[PDB]
Parts: C-alpha cells; sequence; structure tokens
C-alpha cells in the first residue's frame, strides 16, 4: 500500500486532537483551548516524504460517539487500519473506564485490522508533579501492556506526553518512522553524508511537521525532539514574515538547510571554520540524494 | 522604599493580572536597570537605584460609588505612566468606561501622562478576534473620550498575555516612551539601519525579553516576534552541543529571502537584525551589515 490510516482515539478531553492540530496544522500549545470538542471523527490526511500520504482519523471521545465507531460502523472504522495511536488523559479519573474502552477498541481491531500496530499515550503529563511522573508511567504502561496482550497485540509501545514540551514530538517521530518502508536506503545515504562532510552528526527531518527521520553520528538523548519542537517554535514566530524556513548557520558551526519539499538537514560541523563555501557545495549534492 | 527613575501605575480590577505582571516584568527588567545604570553609566540622569518601578492600583467593579480621593491624585503625578489592563476573559465595556474617567481626571492632574492600555490575558483567542477585539475597543474610547471632552489625550493599546511574548513586546515599547535617557541607543540603531538594506534591529539582553532597544523606525513590523525567538533558537540549539568577528553569531534565511541576523556585541548582549535583499544574495549582503554593525559595536564598546 501507498496510504496509512491511523486511529487516534480515546476519551473526550484526552488532548488528542489538540496533538494532531500541533504536529501537523502548525498549532501553538495554548492555541488549542479554541479547538472545542470534536464531532465524530475528524479527518486530516498529509502526504509524508513523497511516496507515502498518511490519513488521520481524529475520534471524537463523548461516550456517545465512541459507543457508536464500536457498535454501527465498528467495521467502517476499524477497518483496514495501519496504526493506533489510543490516548489516556493522565487526569482522568475514569481511569478503569478509560482502560476499558481501550479494551472495546483493541476488540474491534483484534478483528478487523489484526496487524495494526499499537501506540498508547498518557498525555497532558505536564499536570503531574515531576517526582511522580515517572511510576504513574510505569504503573500505567503495566496495567495497559498485559490488556494489549490479551487481544493479541503483545508487545505495545508508550509514550508519555504533553503539548507544553517535546515529549510529544519524540513519540509521533517513533509512531510515523514506523510507516516509513525505505529506511534502510536513507540512513546508508545520511551515513555517507555525514563522511563527506566529516559532522559530528546529521539528522534528517520532515520538512513539514519537523520530525525526525533518522541520524548517523554524552549527548542529550531528547536532543532530536528538543529540535524538532525548537525550530517548529521559530517556525510560527516567522509567520509574520509569511516565508517559509529555508536555512540558518550557528556559529559556522551548525548548519540548517531544506533539501527538497519533502526533508531537511541538520549538520553539526566538527569544525568552526570549515571554508563555509565548501560545506554549502557538499550541501548541494545532497539534494540529488534526498527528494 | 525604590529610588527608580521612573513610576509606573498598574491599575485594573481584581485579578486582571495586575500582580502577575509585576513578577513578570521586574524581573526583565534587571538586565536594563543593570546595563543603563552602570555597563553603561552616563546621563548623569541616570545614577539611580533602578530604571523603573510598577506601583500597581485595585479598581472596584464599578467607579460609580467612589471616584479617587487626594493620595491618589498625589500619586498620579509622581507616576510617569499610567498601564490599564482590560481582563479580556470577561466583558469589557463598563471597563472602557472607567478609563476615560481614570483618564479625565488623571490628566487634568498630570497631562503629559503616558496613557497605555492593555488588552489582557488575549492568549488562547482567534485572531479576528483579537482584531475585533481591539478595533472595537480603540472605537469605544475615541467616542467616550470625545464625550468627556478630551479627544486629543494619545493612547497606546497593546494585545498582551504573560505566557506570551507580548507583554515584552508592549513593556519595551513602555519603558522607551518613558525613559528619554536612554534613547542615546536607540539613536545609535536608526544608524546603524540608517541608509541600509537592513529594516529592523533589536539590542536583546540574553535573559530579558524585554528590548534594551531597537530604531525609531515607525513602520514597526512587531518583527520583535520573530527577532526575540531568533535569540532562543540560538542559545537552546547552541547549548545542546557545545561541549573582527570572534563572539556567538546566527544567521537564518527564509523562502521569499529574508535574513533574521543575530551578533553577540557585549558580553550576553546581543543585536538581532532583519535585512533584506531584493535579488543581491546573502554572502555579501551579510559582510556589508557587518560593516556598519562592527561599527556600532564599538561605539558601545567606547562607552562601556
Ligand atoms: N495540561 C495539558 N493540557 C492539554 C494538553 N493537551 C491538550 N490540553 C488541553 O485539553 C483540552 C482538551 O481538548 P482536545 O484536545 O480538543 O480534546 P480531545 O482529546 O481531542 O477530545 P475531543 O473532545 O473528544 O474530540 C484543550 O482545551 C487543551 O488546552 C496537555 O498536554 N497538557
Ligand atoms: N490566561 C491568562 N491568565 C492570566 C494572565 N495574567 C494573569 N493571569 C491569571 O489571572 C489570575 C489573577 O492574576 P493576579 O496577578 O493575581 O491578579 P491581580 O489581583 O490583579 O494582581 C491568576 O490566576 C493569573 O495567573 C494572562 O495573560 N493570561
Ligand atoms: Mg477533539
Amino acid at each position: 500500500n501507498n496510504r496509512k490510516k491511523l486511529l487516534l482515539m480515546g476519551r473526550s478531553g484526552s488532548g488528542k486532537s489538540s496533538m494532531r492540530s500541533i504536529i501537523f496544522s502548525n498549532y501553538s500549545a495554548f492555541d488549542t483551548r479554541r479547538l472545542g470538542a470534536t464531532i465524530d471523527v475528524e479527518h486530516s490526511h498529509l502526504r509524508f516524504l513523497g511516496n507515502m500520504t498518511l490519513n488521520l482519523w481524529d475520534c471524537g471521545g463523548q461516550d456517545v460517539f465512541m459507543e457508536n465507531y464500536f457498535t454501527k460502523q465498528k467495521d467502517h472504522i476499524f477497518q483496514m487500519v495501519q496504526v493506533l495511536i489510543h490516548v489516556f488523559d493522565v487526569e482522568s479519573t475514569e481511569v478503569l473506564k478509560d482502560i476499558e474502552i481501550f479494551a472495546k477498541a483493541l476488540k474491534q481491531l483484534r478483528k478487523y485490522s489484526p496487524d495494526a500496530k499499537i501506540f498508547v499515550l498518557l498525555h497532558k503529563m505536564d499536570l503531574v508533579q515531576l517526582d511522580k511522573r515517572e511510576e504513574l508511567f510505569q504503573i500505567m504502561m503495566k496495567n495497559l501492556s498485559e490488556t494489549s496482550s490479551e487481544f493479541g497485540f503483545p508487545n505495545l509501545i508508550g509514550f508519555p506526553t504533553s503539548i507544553w514540551d517535546e515529549s510529544l514530538y519524540k513519540a509521533w517521530s517513533q509512531i510515523v518512522c514506523s510507516l516509513i518502508p525505505n529506511m534502510s536506503n536513507h540512513q546508508s545515504n545520511l551515513k555517507k553524508f555525514k563522511e563527506i562532510m566529516n559532522a559530528l552528526e546529521i539528522i534528517l527531518f520532515e520538512r513539514t511537521t519537523f520530525l525526525v527521520i533518522c541520524s548517523s553520528n554524552l549527548l542529550d538523548p531528547k536532543r532530536f525532539e528538543k529540535i524538532s519542537n525548537i525550530m517548529k517554535n521559530f517556525k510560527q514566530s516567522c509567520t509574520k514574515l509569511k516565508s517559509g524556513f529555508k536555512t540558518l548557520i550557528l556559529n559556522n558551526n551548525i548548519y540548517v538547510s531544506e533539501l527538497s519539499s519533502n526533508m531537511v538537514c541538520f549538520i553539526v560541523l566538527k569544525d568552526m571554520n570549515i571554508p563555509q563555501e565548501l560545506v554549502l557545495e557538499n550541501i548541494k549534492k545532497a539534494k540529488e540524494f534526498f527528494q | 522604599a525604590t529610588d527608580s527613575k521612573a513610576m509606573v501605575l498598574l491599575m485594573g480590577v481584581r485579578r486582571c493580572g495586575k500582580s502577575s505582571i509585576c513578577k513578570v516584568v521586574f524581573h526583565n527588567m534587571q538586565p536594563l536597570d543593570t546595563l543603563y545604570l552602570e555597563s553603561t553609566s552616563n546621563p548623569s540622569l541616570e545614577h539611580f537605584s533602578t530604571l523603573i518601578d510598577l506601583a500597581v492600583m485595585e479598581l472596584p467593579g464599578q467607579l460609580n460609588y467612589f471616584e479617587p480621593s487626594y493620595d491618589s491624585e498625589r500619586l498620579f503625578k509622581s507616576v510617569g505612566a499610567l498601564v490599564y489592563v482590560i481582563d479580556s476573559q470577561d466583558e469589557y465595556i463598563n471597563a472602557i468606561t472607567n478609563l476615560a474617567m481614570i483618564i479625565e481626571y488623571a490628566y487634568k492632574v498630570n497631562p503629559s501622562i503616558n496613557i497605555e492600555v492593555l488588552i489582557h490575558k488575549v492568549d488562547g483567542l482567534s485572531e479576528d478576534f483579537k482584531v475585533d477585539a481591539q478595533r472595537d475597543i480603540m472605537q469605544r474610547t475615541g467616542e467616550e473620550l470625545l464625550e468627556l471632552g478630551l479627544d486629543g489625550v494619545q493612547v497606546s493599546f497593546y494585545l498582551t498575555s504573560i505566557f506570551d511574548h507580548s507583554i515584552y513586546e508592549a513593556f519595551s515599547r513602555i519603558v522607551q516612551k518613558l525613559i528619554p535617557e536612554l534613547s542615546f541607543l536607540e539613536n545609535m540603531l536608526d544608524n546603524l539601519i540608517q541608509h541600509s538594506k537592513i529594516e529592523k534591529a533589536f539590542l536583546f539582553d540574553v535573559n530579558s525579553k524585554i528590548y534594551v532597544s531597537t530604531d525609531s523606525n515607525p513602520v514597526d513590523i512587531q518583527m520583535y516576534e520573530v527577532c526575540s525567538e531568533f535569540i532562543d533558537v540560538t542559545i537552546d540549539l547552541f547549548d545542546l552541543y557545545k561541549a573582527p568577528r570572534n563572539e556567538l553569531q546566527n544567521v537564518s534565511q527564509l523562502a521569499n529571502g529574508v535574513i533574521i541576523y543575530l551578533r553577540q556585541m557585549i558580553r550576553g548582549l546581543a543585536l538581532v537584525a532583519i535585512i533584506r535583499p531584493n535579488g543581491t544574495d546573502m554572502e555579501s549582503c551579510l559582510t556589508v551589515a557587518d560593516y556598519n554593525i562592527d561599527i556600532f559595536k564599538k561605539g558601545l564598546e567606547d562607552i562601556w
């Protein structure tokens, strides 16, 4: 297939529409307040990396809407599903029900799209106090894992998220990096890029969302998302100039350029003054291979 | 007590944000109080403690049952600027009313007073909303004061939020409008961008969002939002990999060609400019700025 269908389900207020809005619609964190409850299933698509396209299914979670996806349209909904990003609101009271509904969804999937990938997000982790944020995740993932296991899907992946930090990008990067087929060639091409630039490391980002695609190297493990987040924050301050990001050089050491209408590269250079010119040239041959 | 240079007054109904605002501002004004007081201390008018001092006043729902007593008036005179906080969360017609009052009354006692009004808590609001919101408010006072007989009072309106960058961009202008003694720096900037392919220039202290100064250029394009964030990019991106041009600098160029340029000036004080080249390439457009800048840099180095 060339198209991907993702299910963004969870109960109302889980904050899953804010997500989509920040990740594929250029919304700011606080910009999500005005969203308002989504009615039924709100559809969004996004051609991602040329050959691959995306079909995002944001399922308004008001109990009533929810009951209908599992009954009437369960075949419509759980039909041909690539991925399920189920979201739980860390501030929920109805946690046990929150989880039941999740099983309900797994039931409909274990049946209509059994090989779909399961992804869970403990959203709004910014409301929990730091000392607690970890064990609660551990505890929640523990339970969720067992439930997930009984409906077919054994090992699932978990991600603690908040629209107020970069933890949201890491999750969505890995999620989308699951639907990309051709990654062998990208790293391979990236690794070579690295050496011809003799850089400390090079990263690949999707021009539009600024999510990480791959890389090639102490250093911050969350550095990848923190880059996504910061550049996306720059993206949004550059609204008024109404022009897209082309390039940026930081201290003659870090170069960030667009390669094609799909990929952007980030190179931390290992030097301080390689003839800026001869470094850029190496950038222009790179476009050939990342279109 | 506070031996400050200016005396801003923050008035508004309870919970408008007048105390939260003081906290955010007093903090970001430190780099400046520092800078203009000793980093470079010249106007004999400067050996003071701090540049400004925000004295707040609580405003009762409606000013009918009451009007300002004398002690308030004696304050109005001491006050150089008057900042009115309109909580945008709720309705604001009777507030636009009490503003005409606070003006007329203040103005008789101390004209030449800066009257600044903040359309606050505008975080999480549609744009055409902020448009109407203001455009509507701006009119409702140009009528409320023509009724009060004083249409000549200059009123500057702002759109702010303390979870935003707005309150810093507003107060930046606000502080400048207040203290003229710190305009020699604005002037040095009107020179840097004078005769230039440079549109705007800000002087930001790495640890404050209230710019220290920028050009007199009228067409402020609210390029503040853009340059202000550029600093954070530079700092943040740099901070991750860290293990006449010997310092910190960052250059970025958009689709249409505009350039965001940042160059450190003096130990934590950076210059952020907007450079627009009609075709002229970057590499050399960049070098010609460096000239006017390196000059400007010396200028600050001379007075420091
Ligand atoms: N504290 C915190 N709040 C969030 C976060 N994400 C979203 N919110 C807030 O929660 C609200 C929930 O709204 P949505 O995201 O639109 O609701 P939803 O999860 O998409 O569900 P819908 O009503 O069912 O269809 C918004 O008002 C946001 O301000 C978060 O990460 N942390
Ligand atoms: N959303 C939002 N809340 C704000 C803003 N400014 C202040 N607040 C909140 O408004 C409430 C009252 O603020 P406070 O400073 O105590 O008001 P005061 O009584 O006038 O000093 C607090 O919960 C603040 O955090 C703003 O710009 N946006
Ligand atoms: Mg929603």
